[PDB]
RNA sequence: AGAUUUGAGUAUCGUAAGAGGACUCCCUUAACUUAAGCAUAUCAAUAAGGGAAGGAAGAAAAAAUAACAAUGAUUUCUUAAGUAAUGGCGAAUGAAAAAGAAAAAGACCAAGUUGAUA
RNA sequence: UGGAAGUAUAAAUCGAAAAGGUGAUAGUAUUCAUCAAAGUCUAAAUAUUACAGGAAAACUGAUAGCAAAGAAGUACUGUGAA
RNA sequence: AAAGAAUUUAAAACAUAUUAGAUUUAUCUGAUGUGUGAGAAUUUCUAGUUAAUCCUUUAAUAAUAAGGCUU
């Protein structure tokens, strides 16, 4: 799961293209603060399952 | 490792993705003040390489500098010189724009130490760098055995003496050997040593 | 004679006088003495290899180098981690030039290791190494029996590392170890038996054949492509 | 010794030995080797007739160690070991033991042939040999050895 | 006794002894290169070089590459690297 | 409303400034002078102008030499050497490896890996 | 710059890598040798005519030696730098 | 056709085979193995044939280029 509002965008831009090559399912949600609440932090760039 | 992809991605600066993002960043820095603090580095891969650590006492400053060349500062372009020195245009600064920008940031923030700097972008007029600065009087920096070298007295205004990587390259310290015979341990110190006329106490 | 004198520049600011020379001796000698009093092993000017000089103008002479290669320590059965602690210079940057260099500098380390007397890390007689030597002293004697025997009869796996010579002795303080282990033995007058083949060996033709062979490689390559 | 100069003997003479018609002025034709082709051409023609010009090929970086080759003639070979050893092996021939002269050990690389050798066999060890050097060593009953 | 100081077989007789270590890359660089190339694409001169290669002007693709890279050997690698992209497509 | 990002005001504890600059590291395109004129060159990293340092500073651990019977961080001294080379090839300018000594010391980040992850 | 078909730096444009740099005559190829750039630190050997404290001298001995052997950068001059 | 002993012990580059792992990409990574590279022929000379042949660009060659020497 990749946040859409990560700044700078250069840190997660390759993740869709890397996951596309390895056939790893990936989704992009809205809010790096929403992800951070899952892991009890202010923000969270990416979360995997 | 995430940062082995960012480094590979950052080498494709002519790609559409990086060109568009640099366009937005270069536009934004054209309106903000010339020297100002940014919250986090815009190139964390390159910032981490040059010594930035996300800890207290490490700050990032953005500086905008007018790239290109400038005329020789003589009134109305009039110099009372021989035709060998009668050039006004086409003369280039010895120090790189990165070294010049590092000194402007260091002068602005006299109480911090310039660690290193890198390149953000450029346009037809400006070039934007980012300067990694360290507070030498932070308790974290003082107590770090791997970093408290920056708390030495001799490191006061590093960039103005020529100790940073950007300012050391403009001194000629980019390699070793027969190509760098005149920049052995300092270009001006080397010349003084060779020109010394040694007069021993007992001489013929 | 046509004069070439470079005094057109301000030599008066380039003049360096040596009035401090008689006081450099006193400074350096006194500091050299002070280091010896502090830790006398330190001023020993740790042992160094016997490496040839560069170029054919000097290649027959030997001079002290910097540091033994990691292969020379292995050959002499010394750990590279312990080597720096007992006054041995170590230079990982040195590529082993030849087998002769490897053997010659392996003798230098072995000879130095025999003259070495390492004091115990703790001066008390209750030190573990001194105690350990007592505990296995019985095994040393039986070990020293079989080694002394198959040596005495003869005249592929060996120890990786030897033992550090550790004991308690009087402190005979020697200021350097390079002047105890000479680089080159004194050269006597060499002398040989004259044989019929020696009289017949034509040195000049060998020199010119060796030279002319090197100058005909171009003729070989040029005629090949035709 | 400033008391032995000519200045002390010319006190009282007005011009100090420099002439009245032509004074001792600052210059006498330029500073240094000035006018090498205009008014001092007769000096350079007379005393350095090849000063101006070019000759030979440039060596951008000359490796002066590759031209190092000390030389010794045949007559001077025995001086390396001295007359004491030379007389000791004066009555030797082929079959028995003969002294070896190590020119390289003494710093001599090439052996040239000049002068006359003593009429005794000898073994000469060196890096290079002249044609006449080997002839004179062989004509006396000796052998030549290469090195390096 | 001693060798000879002239020629190919030159030098004092000794047993000279190093390894020409290859500074290479692992098998994961192929994945990294493929990932970045998809996310980035090709530059203006790489795009212009692909067009020339398609028409069969291999020499013009090398002359163009040498112009934009400055080295004959670097131009050859880019020409081969680009033509490998065409074969995959 | 709440979760973040970014930017400010205020309070607390600190930090820079100025003096000195003999020695140290640098920026800048002086001219007088020499070339028997003079315009490249020389004077010359020289003068003046400007910045930054400490009791020393600078440099320092090979993308280094060499072509050897090979060496091995930096610095300083001897020699190479008024030599290779540069130059209206004129006036003039001008190194470095080898070799001999003083002293000797090597360690880190980044990237990679470990993730009930701190 | 001694570095000569470019030794070093900078600017405009261009811009790499399944690595590569150097072997100082430009170019291509094949071998060989030797290193592994584009981040940081690091004592010792070295310099010194600021200034402070000392010791010496084939130095000067009141027109000499620092400008200054006394309330010397003082008296005095200039709008001022001096 | 004629004279010729050649110097003497601590070894790594890998050209590789053969296996133990991993990989799909211009695919790599260890270890086992032999030779290589090993040392207790070479030169001269006469008649052929082939080739090269004014010197240099300093690790070795090549075709271009450049520099030398004489006029």
């Amino acid at each position: 799961v990749i946040a859409h509002d990560v700044e700078p965008l250069e840190m997660v831009v390759y993740l869709p293209y890397l996951c596309k090559k390895l056939q790893v399912p990936y989704c992009i949600v809205k809010g790096k603060a929403r992800l951070g609440q899952l892991i009890h932090r202010s923000t969270a760039a990416v979360v995997a399952v | 490792g995430a940062y082995k992809y960012i480094n590979a991605l950052n080498r494709k600066k002519q790609s559409d993705v990086l060109r568009f993002l640099r366009r937005i960043r270069c536009w934004e820095l054209r309106h903000l003040p010339r020297i100002h603090r940014v919250a986090r580095p815009t190139n964390p891969e390159r910032a981490r390489r040059l010594g930035y650590k996300p800890k207290s006492g490490f700050v990032i400053y953005s500086v905008r500098i007018h790239r290109g060349n400038r005329k020789v500062s003589a009134r109305k372009g009039i110099v009372h010189r021989k035709p060998a020195c009668q050039g006004i245009h086409k003369i280039k600064r010895v120090k790189s724009l990165q070294a010049i920008a590092e000194q402007r940031v260091g002068k602005h923030c006299g109480a911090l130490r310039v660690l290193n700097s890198y390149f953000i972008g450029q346009d037809s007029t400006y070039r934007f760098f980012e300067v990694i600065l360290v507070d030498p009087f932070n308790a974290a920096i003082r107590n770090d055995p791997k970093m408290n070298w920056i708390c030495a007295d001799k490191q006061k205004r590093r960039e103005a003496r020529g100790l940073t990587s950007a300012a050391k390259k403009s001194r000629g310290f980019t390699g070793k050997g027969r190509r760098y015979n005149k920049i052995g341990a300092g270009a001006r110190g080397n010349l003084k040593r060779r020109n010394l006329l040694q007069l021993k106490r007992y001489r013929s | 004679a046509v004069s070439n004198i470079h005094f057109c520049k301000d030599w008066r600011s380039k003049v360096h006088t040596w009035f401090k020379q008689p006081f450099r001796k006193i400074r350096r000698h006194q500091t050299r003495v002070e280091k010896a009093k502090a830790v006398f092993p330190a001023t020993i000017k740790s042992l160094k290899p016997s490496v040839h000089c560069m170029n054919q103008r000097f290649n027959y002479k030997l001079r002290l180098g910097r540091g033994f290669t990691l292969k020379e320590l292995r050959a002499a059965k010394i750990d590279k981690n312990l080597a720096r602690t007992i006054g041995i210079a170590v230079d990982p940057r040195r590529k082993e030039s030849s087998k002769e260099c490897l053997n010659r500098n392996a003798q230098r380390l072995t000879e130095y290791m025999n003259r070495l007397v390492v004091l115990p890390k703790v001066h008390a007689a209750t030190a573990k190494r001194l105690v350990l030597n007592k505990k296995n002293a019985e095994a040393k004697t039986k070990k020293a029996a079989e080694i002394k025997k198959f040596i005495a009869e003869h005249n592929k796996k060996t120890k990786q590392f030897n033992k550090l010579p550790v004991q308690q002795k009087e402190a005979k303080q020697v200021l350097d170890a390079n002047k105890v282990i000479r680089l080159t033995a004194p050269c006597t007058l060499e002398t040989k038996t004259l044989t019929k083949g020696m009289k017949a060996f034509d040195a000049v033709a060998h020199l010119r054949k060796a030279k002319n062979v090197a100058k005909a490689v171009s003729g070989i390559v040029k005629g090949q492509k035709k | 010794a400033t008391r032995f100069r000519q200045t002390r003997r010319r006190r009282g003479h007005v011009s100090m030995g420099y002439g009245r018609i032509g004074k001792h002025r600052k210059q006498r034709g330029g500073r240094g080797n000035a006018g090498g082709q205009h008014h001092r051409k007769t000096w350079f023609t007379t005393f350095h007739p090849d000063y101006f010009g070019k000759h030979g090929m440039r060596v951008f970086h000359l490796k002066a160690n590759k031209y190092y080759c000390p030389s010794i003639n045949v007559d001077s070979l025995w001086s390396l070991v001295g007359k004491d050893v030379q007389a000791q092996y004066k009555n030797a021939k082929v079959g028995e033991e003969v002294p070896v002269i190590d020119c390289v050990k003494h710093g001599y690389f090439k052996v040239l042939g000049k002068g006359f050798l003593p009429k005794q066999p000898v073994i000469v060890r060196a890096r290079y040999f002249s044609e006449k050097a080997q002839q004179k060593i062989k004509a006396v009953g000796g052998a030549c050895e290469l090195t390096a | 006794m001693a060798g000879i100081a002239v020629g190919l077989k030159r030098g004092y007789p000794v047993h000279t002894m190093t390894a020409k270590r290859h500074y290479g890359v692992t098998k994961r660089k192929h994945v990294v290169n493929d990932v970045i190339r998809e996310a980035c694409g090709f530059s203006a001169y790489e795009r212009h070089m692909m067009d020339l290669l398609r028409r069969g002007l291999d020499k013009k693709a090398l002359k163009y590459a040498k112009k934009h890279l400055g080295t004959h050997k670097r131009g050859l690698a880019k020409r081969d690297e680009i033509q490998r992209a065409l074969e995959a497509i």
